[PDB]
């Protein structure tokens, strides 16, 4: 009989974005008071990873929650004070992230 | 509620 | 200049220890009640693995903060309760851990 | 508090 192997269930990644002339490479999705990216959670989530983009290339990935951008913490936040956190972020945007297994 | 999306 | 590369900071695993005659090959510290093993965090930890024990080849690791053994939370364990959890496990351990970057 | 540690 096999044993299940060793899994992770689920991380915080700590990410650097080296912005590029065309930006980040990424959407998000939910926020206070808007519709719910994943299940009753609204919090801010990355909805799409550009290909080959800076967030792809530093390891993003779709559905990872964003919690928090150059020491700004995004609990609590509606979306449009996440998009101003990231896009006011500048050339080297380091962020924490949350992902579960899929 | 709204549902927002805002690429970056 | 170098740029920090993408880095786990912590993570959730779930563990699969196969019990052998000489037991799990771990020793547990802390609890509801007792001197917390890190912090003022009264959760029970992973105080030690046997090399190359069964625990050791599963992937326990010292420091990790054990959550639930065979679907049973130890949220609010005392010490004595967690040991029970374990002892009475049987054969097959699956463990849920918290593991945080050292 | 006691310091608990046991051997499994």
């Amino acid at each position: 009989l096999l044993i299940e192997p060793a899994r992770i269930e689920e991380e915080e990644l700590t990410l650097t974005i080296l912005r590029q002339t065309g930006g980040l490479g990424i959407s998000i999705a939910g926020g206070k008071g808007s519709t719910p990216y994943k299940g009753d959670d609204e919090g801010i989530f990355i909805s799409r990873v550009s290909e080959e983009g800076p967030a792809a290339r530093a390891g993003v990935r779709v559905g990872d929650k964003l919690l928090e951008v150059n020491g700004v913490a995004l609990q609590g936040a509606e979306h449009h004070e996440a998009v101003e956190a990231l896009r006011g972020a500048g050339t080297a945007v380091q962020m924490r992230v949350w992902r579960e297994r899929m | 509620d709204p549902h927002s999306e805002t690429a970056l």
